[PDB]
């Protein structure tokens, strides 16, 4: 706001008001899952054993 | 995101497969791990003869 009185009374009033607002969301979620099964023999029993 | 990865390995016969292997490697290491594959019989009471 500017005023002038008489060209020679001035008045300035000059406000400014300035806001920032900054909001960051992360999410990881990892899921691992490893499954080995080695079936190396079979070991059976002979017919005749004692 | 959404990352989604399924392997799968089915081995028979040969070297103990893991992930990190190639197949060169896998070829090349059936030289002791032989598994039979395909197998033709006979009914059984065609072998009681005399
Ligand atoms: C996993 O996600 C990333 C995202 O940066 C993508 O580039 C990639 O292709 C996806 N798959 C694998 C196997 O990395």
């Amino acid at each position: 706001t500017e005023l002038a009185l008489f060209s020679r009374v001035n008045g300035k009033f000059s406000t400014e008001f300035q806001r920032m607002k900054t909001l960051q969301v992360k999410d990881q979620a990892v899921t691992t899952r490893v499954q080995v099964r080695n079936r190396i023999y079979t070991v059976k029993t002979t017919p005749t054993s004692e | 995101l959404s990352n989604r990865t399924n392997s799968r390995v089915q081995s028979f016969g040969g070297v103990p497969f893991y992930p990190g292997i190639t197949l060169e490697t896998w070829q090349k290491g059936i030289t002791n791990h032989l598994v039979a594959i395909d197998r033709a019989g006979l009914p059984l009471h065609f072998f009681i003869k005399p």
